[PDB]
């Protein structure tokens, strides 16, 4: 799925690598390699991080789907890039309002949503609706009508 | 006097060594109890704070 891959591109190879050769904290010998679900939770306070029974048991949630009571190393990546959202050690912000810049044509001071449509179709996916229609509900709160420099900086958030 | 004595202290031996043993078995019943109740209490608190997180919502 495309979802392992985008994972993959949104963390670093430095924090993915020691955070492998640091999961194999639990490993020791004559063993499976794929430590029980809960001492996940263990490994996460090496990180640095103290989380809570709601997000612990939710984050419980969000590995081993096909119920096997036991987590992938794709999962695990996964997981990792949905735990902490510090993506990119920090997004950038002035560059991107440069980029905030790109997305207007007409000079204005946000998006139109024509604007969007040809963005989007300029990559070489064409128009779906589901594509858009998400877009907005990602991008909005209220029915303004247009992407400013806050919702914009909101939506991609991580994103490099 | 003194075998009466040691026969009277051989009745304490078996009464308060059974004592001991059935205290023993006590603390086996209350030490699974104790486990089980602490598991339901987390439970609880658990479903609690996500209703509240919900509720909060």
């Amino acid at each position: 799925d495309d979802i392992y891959k985008a994972a993959v591109e949104q963390l670093t190879e430095e924090q993915k690598n020691e955070f492998k050769a640091a999961f194999d904290i639990f490993v020791l010998g004559a063993e499976d390699g794929c430590i029980s679900t809960k001492e996940l939770g263990k490994v996460m306070r090496m990180l640095g991080q103290n989380p809570t029974p709601e997000e612990l048991q939710e984050m419980i949630d969000e590995v081993d789907e096909d119920g096997s009571g036991t987590v992938d190393f794709d999962e695990f990546l996964v997981m990792m890039v949905r735990c902490m959202k510090d993506d990119s050690k920090g997004k950038s912000e002035e560059e991107l309002s440069d980029l905030f810049r790109m997305f207007d044509k007409n000079a204005d001071g946000y998006i139109d949503l024509d604007e969007l449509k040809i963005m989007l179709q300029a990559t070489g996916e064409t128009i779906t609706e589901d594509d858009i229609e998400e877009l907005m509900k990602d991008g909005d709160k209220n029915n303004d009508g247009r992407i400013d420099y806050d919702e914009f900086l909101e939506f991609m958030k991580g994103v490099e | 006097e003194a075998e009466k004595a040691a026969d009277e202290s051989e009745r304490g031996m078996k009464v308060i060594e059974s004592r001991a043993q059935k205290d023993e078995e006590k603390m086996e019943i209350q030490e699974i109890q104790l486990k089980e109740a602490k598991h339901i209490a987390e439970d609880a608190d658990r479903k609690y704070e996500e209703v509240a997180r919900k509720l909060v919502i």
